[PDB]
């Protein structure tokens, strides 16, 4: 079949560079071209540009010339996009997709997308969570705030509580900064038996937490 | 004038044909009837298109002055844009 | 005693005949006025052969499965088929089995079986317009290039591979237990 | 060439969804349709003014002449619901790019309203220990994905302080979204109560807390 | 019938033109103006006019290739003939020492003798070509059920050829190239221009590629060609030339099974253009004359190679060509032929050895009438073997030579009819003692590069059967330079031409043929004066008598048996197989030809038929007497000799 996959997604500062790897899968390479287009949550779609994978004629958007560049690797069928000088409005996610051709006077359609890349950018650094209790059938539940960058999950029991558990989407502060939560709903009377504990797990800066929540 | 375009050839007595800049990049023909005279809104980038073909076919029977306007029709065709009309008010004439 | 012998000859053949100089152009180019030809495709639709199907027993002869996987024995049929043949040629040919469309899991293991030469027919068609599937049922990545119901794989085959031509000849992968 | 194209639109079930696109002589251009849906990449459904690849159902249309390109799809489904996109080639005056439109957001009505389930937490006594007041209010489980929130302290509504998420679309195909108010221990300890007012479908649900 | 006035703005001049019509018409038989003014369609408004522009593919930018097309038809010679093709008749030509021309007009005239459509009103043309008509030629075919089908329409003028691909939908696409001088391409529809179109562009000539968007994407697939290498090559060879790098391609690509599935990919798509090109290019170089003449030679030579691809794709893909055959040239051809002797040809000079082969291909088509052709390129062959140094892999020249005379031969193997089987039997002969293990190496390197040793080869139409995989490899070429895999390829190949399963490998031009009960159990044939000998591993044949040969136990029976008069006997001879006298008392210096009409072969004890010659000749018999063929030295290896008496001698030794 057609296949694209991409990687090289992270977390940058303005300032800052990033380059996305794009790897072509089923087809001849050279036969097609590629095209670049970004996304930002809530927002449109953005043509960055184009290349020619076989001559190595590019087209760029105003927008990004002089702070875009596109290039690829023939054998391995790989394709590479480097953005500069970043800056947090360029926070969104990027995809490549095939592009049989394009010229002064012509153009086709985008028939295959790849997965595509989230790319963040922020000044904030990395920051482990601190961790509060959300004491109280009855709900019960963790927070977990003040943590950058995402993701962070949370666990409870190490897994051992499943069904009932809902976590609610990491809300980012005015500061820069997310916050999240967690919450159970369980017999009002478990409360005086069942010992519940939130596991906290912050990759970004190897951080746990296990965090007992009484009434 | 220029027009807006929206018939036996042997009831054209007469043909008008003018430049780009005339018509702001729309190439229009005039046709007419033989008095009395009524005029007919055409497609010039048609209406050149044709007579070029018919010279040709014909090139082993023109004369002097035919292959003159051979070469001055596809002078003028090659001069006429097409893709300029993506910008252009297709209803400007109309 | 030896002999002299005289040289190797060629053997005297006739005259030529003579050239037809009344012959017109008329009789050398008839029916000057000529049309480029055409040819009309013969369509039909291809719908499940019911005389066949899924078999439902168990079965499976140690010595002629070329390889095995799981719980089911597979078979790469000798004779070369048409796609369509495919279907009756297992059924006629062993106990319980069938034409076999090859799955995610499972193709790796029949690529590996394969040379980079032959080309092998598998249970995989149409249905509509899509939901490409099996005598078992499930949904399967077909390699959409030609308008075709048929496809096949091989030892770089990711996927069954759409084909412009069914009525070729190639292996058929039945499968037993 | 910038297109133009509505916010959103929501119809019934098993109608003509019908979506257009707006640009100057849009007719003489190739116009190419999108489908997105969260999660995914864009996905070509309709290319070259109604001209459809494999993998589409045919109850996906459409068409493009003068000022308005269209894209219908017969009996609508809930499936169908998803982000869609106009797309067309520009010569750029040397320049040549690819310009997408605004988009539209295209659902399909069906699923009946559902009140939210509102929780609103008061700062836990390690929080104030940190010197930290902050209040959770969590709600969840309604439908359809939009609801207002507002924070009050006694007699008076809170501004300062207050950050709200974005519903999103849940495992149980509902919606839930968060609110959060960042107070001190000083603050929280001076109101007799503080509550998270929360709006939906023009109702309101109240929850309060306290020092006490 | 009403002459219209018409004014147009020129720089601000309103200048005027009249135009005529029936003044034109009149001269001009095939001009009505009326139908394409339908076709005009002057009343279409912008929008409809732009959805055209729209629908049409665009080509992305031209390639821009400089080049310089090579002269292929040379000036007049001062003291040839002139001919004229139209009126061609028994006088003014005799001789093949006789230089001549033929008027390019007359010629022209009957190579597009026929008028029909070349531009059709179709979904892919209607909208981009104004309706044509004129005179045309053609090659054509269908395949895969005729899902596919490509036609390679062509005019004096211009290259139109078309790809069309039909889906089980019912679903069509279409691609059409359009290949000559720019400055003569077809009438395009409405305001539509070349450079928009034109994908490779040189001095005089262009390519342009005509189809829409839609199916341009189909298309590429697919077929994605190589237009830079194309288009250069299709201008800058020599009609010759090209023809024959065409053909080479066709018969290596049927040779190893292809066209038998054919398969819709590039290579083959693109080769069915470049057939197309073959005929237009020849065509158009009598065009492209000045209305002056063609020397004969020039014509022969491009003719031969059309004709053979004719004859070769006809059977690959069993296409079929309209026009581009010129009766007159062939009447003349005939004519030269009825001068000559064949069975004479082989003593005449080289260069005009292959000048007669050429108009004989050509003066007789399809080998339908005049069978005596066969004797013609025996005579050839012959004296080819008589110079021929033993057991050596030919030579450049002298395989072009026998190419070109092998044609005849091809055709004749076509029908079983057992006309000069004597004369063909010859020729298989010769050719199977040229068949030497260094030219089954040189063909196998041949056939692994692409050259001209794997194109052309007598073995081809030998009588040795016991060639397999094994014993090809251990000819094969032993340089690093090979890809040893190509070359085990090649011999699949090579195994494949001589299957018994193809038609020219039938033999049964030979009336011993039906001596033979097992046909998978022969080992070589040798159709000799009076007898026809028979080798084969099978016991039971129709011989008269039977031999069994000295080998190892666990070897291949070798089984000898003479046809008399190749009139097959009720069975075999009942009982063991004779053994073979020998001859110790034999002198190398002989005094004259005593094996002359003899054939003369040598095995190996383990691997069966090493070699075969045949005594034509003196200074044959000479040369392997005077050369160290006979190892006495080598235990393994036997030499026996077969005579016209039907009887086999073994060689003991030589002083
Ligand atoms: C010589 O010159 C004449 C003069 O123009 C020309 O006739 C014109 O032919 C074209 C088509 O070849 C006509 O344009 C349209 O043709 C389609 C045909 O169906 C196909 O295409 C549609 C859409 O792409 C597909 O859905 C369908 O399956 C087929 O593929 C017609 O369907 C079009 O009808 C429209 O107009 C009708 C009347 O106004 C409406 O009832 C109908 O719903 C369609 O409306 C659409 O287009 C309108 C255009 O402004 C638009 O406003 C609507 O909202 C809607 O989008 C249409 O016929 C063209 O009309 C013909 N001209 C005239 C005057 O009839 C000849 O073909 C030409 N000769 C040659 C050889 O080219
Ligand atoms: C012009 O059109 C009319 C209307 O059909 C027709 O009768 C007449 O013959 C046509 N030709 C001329 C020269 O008037
Ligand atoms: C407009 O007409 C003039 C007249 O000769 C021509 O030279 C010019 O190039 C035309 N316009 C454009 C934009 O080409
Ligand atoms: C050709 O016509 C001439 C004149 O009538 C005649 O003498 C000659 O025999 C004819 N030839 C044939 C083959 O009929
Ligand atoms: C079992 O297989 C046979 C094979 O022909 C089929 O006819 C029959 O319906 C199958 N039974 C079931 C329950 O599928
Ligand atoms: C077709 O494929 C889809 C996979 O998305 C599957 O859910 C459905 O059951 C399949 N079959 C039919 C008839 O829809
Ligand atoms: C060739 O053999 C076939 C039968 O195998 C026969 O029908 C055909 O007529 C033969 N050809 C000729 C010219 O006799
Ligand atoms: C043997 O060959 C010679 C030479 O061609 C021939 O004359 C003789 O008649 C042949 N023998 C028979 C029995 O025909
Ligand atoms: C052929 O054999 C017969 C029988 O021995 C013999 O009489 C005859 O002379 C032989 N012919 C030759 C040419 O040796």
């Amino acid at each position: 079949q057609v296949q694209l996959v991409q990687s090289g997604a992270d977390v940058k500062k303005p300032g800052a560079s990033v380059k996305v790897s794009c790897k072509a899968s089923g087809y001849t390479f050279i036969h097609f071209g590629i095209s670049w287009v970004r996304q930002a949550p809530g927002q449109g779609l953005e043509w960055m540009g184009w290349i020619d994978t076989n001559n190595g004629n590019t087209n760029y958007a105003q927008s990004l010339q002089g702070r875009v560049t596109m290039t690829t690797d023939t054998s391995t069928g790989t394709a590479y996009m480097e953005l500069r000088s970043l800056s947090t409005d360029d926070t969104a996610v990027y995809f490549c997709a095939r592009a049989l051709e394009m010229g002064h006077r012509s153009g086709f359609p985008f028939d295959y997308w790849g997965q595509g890349v989230l790319v963040t950018v922020s000044p904030a650094s990395t920051k482990g969570p601190s961790v509060f209790p959300l004491a109280p059938t009855a709900a019960l539940g963790c927070l977990v705030k003040d943590y950058f960058p995402e993701p962070v999950t949370v666990s409870w029991n190490s897994g051992a509580l499943t069904s009932g558990v809902h976590t609610f989407p990491a809300v980012l502060q005015s500061s820069g900064l997310y916050s999240l939560s967690s919450v159970v709903t369980v017999p009002s009377s478990s409360l005086g038996t069942q010992t519940y504990i939130c596991n906290v797990n912050h990759k970004p800066s190897n951080t746990k937490v296990d965090k007992r929540v009484e009434p | 004038p220029c027009c807006h375009v929206t018939l036996a050839l042997e009831n054209i007595s007469d043909i008008y044909l003018v430049s780009n800049q005339t018509c702001d990049g729309f190439s229009l023909a005039s046709l007419n009837s033989p008095q009395l005279v009524i005029s007919r809104c055409a497609n010039g980038l048609n209406v050149v298109s044709f007579f070029i073909s018919i010279l040709k076919r014909s090139s082993s029977a023109l004369t002097g002055h035919l292959r003159e306007l051979l070469t001055t029709l596809e002078t003028l065709y090659g001069s006429f844009s097409v893709e300029d009309l993506f910008g252009a008010n297709l209803n400007r004439y109309a | 005693t030896w002999v002299p012998k005289p040289n190797v000859e060629v053997w005297p053949v006739d005259p030529p005949p003579p050239v037809n100089f009344n012959k017109t152009a008329e009789q050398e180019y008839g029916d000057k006025e000529v049309k480029l030809p055409h040819w009309t495709p013969t369509l039909h639709t291809f719908q499940v052969p019911q005389n066949y199907t899924k078999a439902n027993c168990t079965y499976c002869n140690t010595r002629e499965y070329t390889f095995s996987y799981k719980g089911c024995c597979f078979y790469f049929t000798k004779k070369k088929h048409t796609w369509n043949g495919c279907f009756q040629a297992c059924a006629e040919l062993y106990p319980c089995t069938y034409f076999y469309g090859p799955t995610p899991d499972i193709l790796p293991v029949v690529t590996r079986n394969l040379n980079a030469i032959e080309s092998l027919w598998v249970g995989v068609y149409r249905v509509g317009e899509g939901n490409w599937t099996s005598l078992d049922g499930g949904t399967f990545k077909v390699y959409q290039i030609f308008g075709s119901h048929c496809t096949y794989v091989s030892k770089f085959s990711t996927v069954p591979v759409s084909h412009h031509e069914c009525s070729f000849l190639k292996p058929c992968l039945c499968v037993s237990q | 060439y910038e297109l133009t194209q509505p916010p959103s639109v929501s119809v019934a079930p098993g109608q003509r969804a019908t979506i257009t696109c707006g640009g100057h002589n849009i007719g003489a251009k190739n116009v190419h349709w999108y489908q997105q849906k969260p999660g995914q990449a864009p996905v070509l459904v309709i290319q070259y003014d109604s001209d459809r690849p494999s993998g589409i159902p045919e109850r996906f249309s459409g068409s493009n002449s003068g000022s308005t390109a269209t894209l219908t799809i017969s009996r609508v489904e809930a499936g169908d619901e998803a982000d869609y996109y106009c797309q067309v080639w520009d010569s750029g005056r040397g320049h040549p790019l690819y310009v997408f439109g605004g988009g539209t957001k295209v659902t399909v009505l069906g699923q009946p309203k559902a009140n939210p389930t509102v929780t609103l937490f008061p700062p836990s006594s390690e929080e104030l220990q940190a010197n930290k007041a902050t209040l959770v209010c969590l709600i969840s489980d309604f439908y359809p994905g939009a609801v207002t929130v507002a924070w009050k302290a006694d007699s008076s509504p809170v501004k300062a302080g207050v950050e709200t998420t974005t519903p999103s679309k849940q495992s149980n195909n509902k919606y839930a979204a968060s609110s959060y108010l960042s107070l001190t221990p000083e603050q929280w300890k001076s109101h007799r109560s503080y509550s998270c007012q929360v709006t939906h479908e023009g109702s309101t649900v109240e929850k309060t807390v306290a020092p006490t | 019938l009403s002459e219209v006035k018409l004014h147009l703005d020129i720089e601000g001049h309103a200048s005027h033109y009249t135009i005529p019509w029936t003044e034109l018409m009149a001269k001009v038989p095939g001009l009505s103006p009326e139908a394409l003014w339908r076709e005009a369609n002057v009343t279409e408004d912008l929008a409809s006019m732009l959805n055209r522009y729209k629908l049409i593919y665009k080509t992305s930018g031209t390639l821009g290739i400089a080049l310089a097309e090579p002269v292929d038809i040379p000036a007049v010679s001062e003291g040839s003939m002139q001919v004229d093709a139209s009126k061609v008749h028994p006088g003014v030509i005799s001789g093949l020492n006789s230089p001549a021309c033929m008027l390019s007009a007359p010629l022209e005239k009957q190579l597009f003798y026929y008028i029909g459509t070349m531009l059709p009103n179709t979904r892919p043309h209607s909208y981009v070509f104004y309706q044509l008509r004129c005179h045309l030629s053609y090659v054509a075919l269908s395949i895969n059920g005729d899902k596919f089908q490509y036609t390679g329409a062509m005019t004096s003028k211009f290259l139109m050829g078309t790809y069309k691909r039909v889906t089980e939908k019912g679903d069509e696409h279409v691609l059409s190239l359009v290949f000559g001088k720019t400055k003569d391409l077809p009438d395009l529809r409405g305001p539509f221009s070349y450079p928009s179109l034109t994908s490779a562009q040189s001095g005089d000539y262009s390519l342009v590629i005509v189809t829409t968007f839609v199916h341009y994407a189909n298309f590429h697939n697919y077929f994605v060609p190589n237009l830079k290498d194309m288009f250069s090559r299709a201008v800058t060879m020599t009609a010759a030339s090209y023809a024959r790098y065409v053909l080479q391609k066709l018969v290596l690509l049927e040779m190893k099974g292809g066209c038998r599935e054919p398969e819709l990919d590039t290579e083959t798509l693109t080769t069915m253009f470049e057939v197309s090109v073959a005929f237009f290019k020849v065509g158009h170089a009598v065009g492209e004359t000045g209305n002056g003449c063609v020397d004969l030679r020039w014509l022969a030579k491009s003719f031969f190679e059309l004709t053979v691809l004719k004859d070769i794709i006809g059977i690959c893909y069993g296409a079929t060509v309209k026009g581009m055959q010129s009766y007159g040239l062939e009447r003349l051809a005939a004519m030269l032929m009825a001068t000559v002797k064949m069975e004479e040809l082989g003593h005449l000079t080289t260069e005009k050895q292959e000048y007669a082969l050429r108009l004989a291909t050509v003066g007789y088509p399809k080998a339908g009438v005049y069978s005596g052709l066969i004797g013609g390129a025996t005579s050839v062959l012959l004296s080819a073997y008589n110079r021929h140094p033993l057991f050596q892999p030919l030579h450049t020249v002298m395989r072009e030579t026998l190419f070109i005379g092998s044609h005849v031969v091809l055709r004749e193997l076509r029908l079983n009819v057992t006309t000069q089987g004597p004369n063909l039997a010859l020729y298989q002969l010769l050719s199977t003692a040229l068949c030497s293990a260094l030219e089954i190496g040189e063909v196998l390197r041949g056939l692994a590069l692409g050259t001209e040793s794997g194109l052309f080869s007598p073995c081809y139409l030998s009588l040795r059967f016991d060639l397999t995989r094994d014993k090809l490899l251990s000819m094969a070429p032993q340089e690093a330079t090979l890809d040893q895999a190509a070359v085990s390829y090649a011999v699949d190949g090579f195994l494949g031409r001589l299957s018994l399963e193809r038609e020219d490998r039938d033999a049964w031009h030979l009336p011993a043929y039906k001596c033979v009960d097992r046909l998978d159990k022969v080992l070589m044939i040798i159709p000799l004066i009076n007898v026809t000998f028979i080798i084969s591993s099978d016991r039971e044949v129709r011989g008269s008598a039977l031999y069994e040969a000295s080998t190892t136990y666990l070897s291949s029976s070798l089984f000898l048996s003479p046809v008399i008069m190749n009139k097959c006997s009720q069975g075999a001879v009942a009982g063991e197989p004779r053994q073979i006298p020998k001859i110790q008392n034999f002198t190398r210096t002989q005094k004259s030809c005593i094996f002359c009409g003899f054939a003369l072969l040598s095995y190996d004890e383990k691997e069966g038929l090493e070699t075969t010659t045949y005594i034509t000749s003196q200074e044959v018999q000479n040369s392997i007497l005077s050369s160290n063929y006979f190892d006495f030295d080598n235990l393994h290896v036997h030499y026996l000799l077969l005579t016209t008496n039907g009887t086999v001698m073994e060689i003991a030794g030589l002083y």
